[PDB]
């Protein structure tokens, strides 16, 4: 359901704001920062190591998770 | 109210502030304080202050406050899970038995069998019924047989319940000399049987129709329990 | 021994396995140029699947492109992607798995130039938006998540794009923000959902007059159509765990003024709810009263209810309403004349507010109101209530109004003749001691009866007219309308016992033997001889049960039944006797067992 994944999405964010990110993190790349505008697409500055932060906040779900005669009924006793 | 303030407390101190202005006889403050803690738990923990605030108000408001009895019933059931629905089911019937009418306790009854779960349905059941004979007698009675007859799932009673069930229908309808709606019963709870496991119901049967049946009706008994063996 | 069913068989075919292909050997395959030829043939492989496959049915760019993935080419990869959207660009797995592709190998501005385009493109899947603004988060650009949040603002999603927009802002704990997209939430999508929730922000904020000010400010702005139910639910409990409960009475009433009753049972509830800790005690009362009155004033335009209402009321104190409630209930005339229990139900439910008005009320002059109300609604030419005259008579017997009560029995009875109003009748003539109207009462009663012969029978001996008693129960015995009652036969021979007549007894006993020949009733005339010289009873005793023996003999040759019972009863008072010889009883016990 885009209800149910929709709050496992907000368990998503805020589960990885609070995995990889932190308030002082984020007021002093800020704080190197006026424009937090008209500046769109121009890459950011922010570490390096952000990248790899969602790289592997995606890989740490990854982790997560006759024959074709079979199938068919075993969809039909699932119905009938 | 501090401890309720920052909800530090539990049942315990808000049944200890209840009893306490209890014996101060102040019973309203001990009534907005249920209130409070009612709504301060979930249960089953909200399940005990329940019980001394349900009793709290029968001893004190018998008679003179019905209706907001009934109020302070109600939320408590729609509060309550199935797990404890039988209790307080029971003492809003007597309570609306003693002081109140006859028919709304049976349909008291009505709403909690229909709200209780299968396996203690029978000791609601057997507790509507005999209410029913006090009440409302035979053809009340009746209906609520075949109310426990035709009740599709969720409503589900248990074979081995709903066995006895029909045991005791017909037990009382060859009481009353309708015999044929006896075998009727019988008939009925045959396909609910599997006669390997409750050779009582077919003994009962058998040794019935020895007295009320006959050898067409016998033949007929070695044709229905037949195709039940059969069926299972 | 074991035979051939299907199924096993069957799942001995299963056993054959078909043909599901082995594996490919996994032959070591060297890294180069071994390399290079395998990724020629498996590219070739994937081309020409695709020039077949690839535009008519989806799922094999998918392969193609995470294939491409996996040997680490990219270029090779972003070309599979690109032609997958070349052929459906509408397809959102499509973009959210070249998009993924993209971030997972750390290409992010080539993953922002997919999501700019998947977000171009197709504005309206809310999923691309959140994709591409938690990949924004991801990386710590907050500046380009919020950039993204502004631009999916723009296409005005849902209340969870906005919410999700809102929950953003909070994150980074600004609220300031998060406030100035409350304010565009609510314009943009003006509803209660809208307003309710910026209340709520707020008073998790720290902010209390401003949450006041925004339900405020959803009832001026929101205007109409801020009229119902949730809005005021929450106003409600705003203002409660606010602590102005004077604040939160007039918010419920405001609202049950406005809101539609027919919206009122669950705000009406909430509100008992409210009063319920707040409330005092008959304040609360008079309130669920004052509701169950209007329910009751609702479902009449129900019998048990009316008692129900009677109860509270009755209990509440409040003594004109009770009278109001029984007279609103009286006015619910039978509209189905024919229902004895509901006729039953009217009579009770007049008899409750009858005893209302004489118990609790005081009020003898009303109670005589209410019971000729009673007498009057009631079409005694059909429907036959003995207790309403009873009662009536009771009440006009306590209050001493004699004369009263005996024209009201007598008015129920020229009316509706009836046994039991005539026996009870009866009973309060004998509780005044008038003897002369009670026997004039019973015989219009019997010309209108065993019991009412009996009961002047009974009457004459509690008088000591024995003489005139047994007239009495010889003309009973003279007429042919009384034929077969041994219930008067049984009162005859008790008054006989009662006078000491043994001999009148005897002649009844003769009389009863000459009528009917039941054995129980010459066992009881036997027996009669025997309780109390006692040799000569024993004797008379034992020529009553020859004699019933011989007759019922000579008249019933099938009934054995009924003369087994008689020896039977012989031979236990035979062992039963008084004997002054036990061998005389082991006798006579034997005499009675071989017959």
């Amino acid at each position: 359901a885009p209800e149910n994944l929709y709050q496992a999405h907000l368990k998503r964010a805020e589960a990885g704001v609070a995995a990889a990110y932190s308030v002082e993190d984020y007021e002093r790349a800020k704080a190197a920062d006026p424009e937090f505008s008209l500046k769109y697409g121009q890459q950011p500055k922010l570490p390096a190591a952000n990248v790899e932060k969602m790289v592997a906040e995606l890989q740490e779900r990854d982790r997560k998770k006759n024959d074709r005669n079979a199938h068919f009924n075993k969809k039909i006793q699932r119905a009938f | 109210d501090r401890i309720l303030e920052l909800r530090i407390a539990t049942p315990q101190v808000i049944l200890n502030y209840a009893l306490f202005l209890t014996e101060q006889k102040a019973f309203e403050d001990a009534f907005k304080v249920y209130e409070r803690g009612i709504a301060l738990f979930k249960y089953p923990h909200v399940k005990d202050i329940w019980t001394a605030y349900l009793a709290a108000f029968v001893e004190r408001y018998g008679g003179k406050k019905l209706e907001r009895a009934r109020d302070l019933y109600e939320q408590a059931i729609k509060d309550a899970p199935p797990t404890e629905c039988k209790p307080l089911y029971l003492e809003y019937a007597k309570l609306e038995e003693t002081y109140g009418l006859a028919r709304h306790a049976m349909d008291i009854y009505a709403r909690a069998l229909a709200a209780v779960p299968k396996a203690e349905r029978k000791s609601v059941l057997d507790l509507y019924v005999s209410r029913a004979s006090d009440f409302f007698g035979i053809a009340k009675v009746r209906e609520i047989y075949e109310s426990a007859i035709e009740a599709e799932p969720p409503h589900e009673l248990s074979d081995d319940d709903v066995r006895e069930v029909c045991m005791r229908y017909s037990a009382l309808e060859t009481k009353l000399g309708e015999i044929d709606r006896a075998r009727a019963i019988y008939v009925h709870g045959s396909a609910v049987s599997h006669p390997d496991r409750a050779a009582d119901f077919w003994a009962a049967w058998r040794a019935f129709e020895v007295r009320h049946g006959n050898e067409d009706t016998f033949k007929e008994m070695m044709r229905i329990l037949r195709s039940v063996k059969v069926s299972f | 021994d074991k035979q051939i069913t299907a199924e096993q068989l069957l799942r001995e075919a299963k056993e054959i396995q078909l043909e599901d292909d082995y594996k490919a050997p996994k032959q070591i395959i060297t890294d180069p140029e071994e390399l290079a030829e395998y990724r020629l043939s498996k590219r070739k492989q994937f081309e020409d699947l695709v020039r077949r496959v690839g535009r008519f049915n989806g799922g094999v760019w998918v392969k193609y492109a995470t294939w491409e993935e996996q040997q680490k080419d990219f270029r090779r990869a972003r070309s599979v992607w690109e032609r997958c959207l070349a052929i459906e660009y509408r397809n959102v797995s499509m973009w959210l798995k070249y998009a993924e592709m993209e971030m997972r190998h750390r290409f992010v501005n080539h993953a922002r130039n997919v999501w700019d385009r998947a977000v171009s493109l197709l504005p309206r899947i809310d999923q691309l938006w959140y994709k591409y603004i938690h990949m924004e988060e991801m990386l710590g650009n907050v500046a380009g998540a919020r950039q993204v949040f502004e631009r999916w603002m723009r296409f005005e999603p849902d209340h969870t794009g906005w919410m999700a927009y809102i929950k953003f802002e909070l994150r980074y704990n600004e609220v300031d923000r998060a406030r100035a997209i409350f304010e565009r939430y609510i314009q943009i999508l003006p509803t209660v959902k809208a307003w309710v929730r910026y209340a709520k922000f707020e008073m998790q904020n720290g902010e209390v007059g401003l949450a006041r000010r925004c339900y405020e400010r959803a009832v001026d702005e929101l205007g109409e159509d801020a009229q119902t139910e949730e809005f005021f639910i929450k106003f409600a409990e705003f203002e409660e765990k606010a602590r102005e409960v004077e604040r939160a009475r007039a918010i419920y009433r405001y609202a049950l003024d406005h809101i539609p009753k027919a919206s009122a049972p669950s705000l009406y509830q909430r509100f008992v709810a409210f009063e319920k800790q707040h409330g005092d005690r008959e304040g609360i009362e008079q309130v669920v009263v004052s509701k169950r009155r209007f329910q009751y004033e609702e479902d009449i335009a129900n019998y048990d209810t009316w008692f129900d209402y009677i109860k509270l009321e009755e209990g509440t104190g409040d003594i004109e309403r009770t009278r109001e409630v029984y007279e609103r209930a009286v006015a619910q005339l039978p509209p189905s004349s024919a229902e004895k229990r509901f006729w039953r139900r009217y009579i009770y439910l007049w008899v409750k507010y009858a005893l209302f008005e004489e118990l609790d009320c005081a009020d003898p002059d009303r109670t005589r109101d209410v019971y000729r109300a009673v007498l009057d609604l009631i079409p005694h030419r059909q429907f036959t209530f003995a207790k309403i005259w009873i009662m009536a008579a009771k009440f006009e017997i306590r209050q001493r109004n004699v004369e009263g009560c005996r024209k009201l029995l007598g008015r129920a009875l020229g009316l509706c003749p009836k046994e039991k109003l005539f026996k009870a009748y009866i009973e309060l003539e004998l509780t005044m001691g008038n003897v002369d109207r009670v026997r004039k009462l019973y015989e219009k009663y019997l010309e209108w009866n065993v019991g009412a012969w009996v009961r002047f029978a009974d009457l004459e001996r509690q008088l000591g007219e024995t003489g005139r008693a047994r007239a009495l129960y010889e003309l009973a015995i003279g007429q042919p309308l009384l034929d077969m009652p041994e219930a008067l036969w049984k009162s005859y021979i008790d008054f006989e016992i009662a006078a000491g007549e043994r001999e009148r007894v005897r002649v009844l006993y003769t009389r009863l033997l000459d009528r009917t020949k039941h054995v129980k009733v010459w066992l009881s005339f036997a027996r009669f001889e025997a309780t109390p010289s006692a040799p000569a009873r024993a004797a008379r005793a034992r020529s009553v049960y020859d004699r019933a023996f011989t007759t019922l003999r000579d008249v019933s040759p099938d009934s054995k039944e009924e003369a087994v019972l008689l020896l039977e009863a012989w031979r236990d008072f035979e062992r039963e006797q008084a004997w002054s010889s036990e061998a005389d009883r082991a006798a006579r016990v034997s005499e009675v067992e071989k017959k």
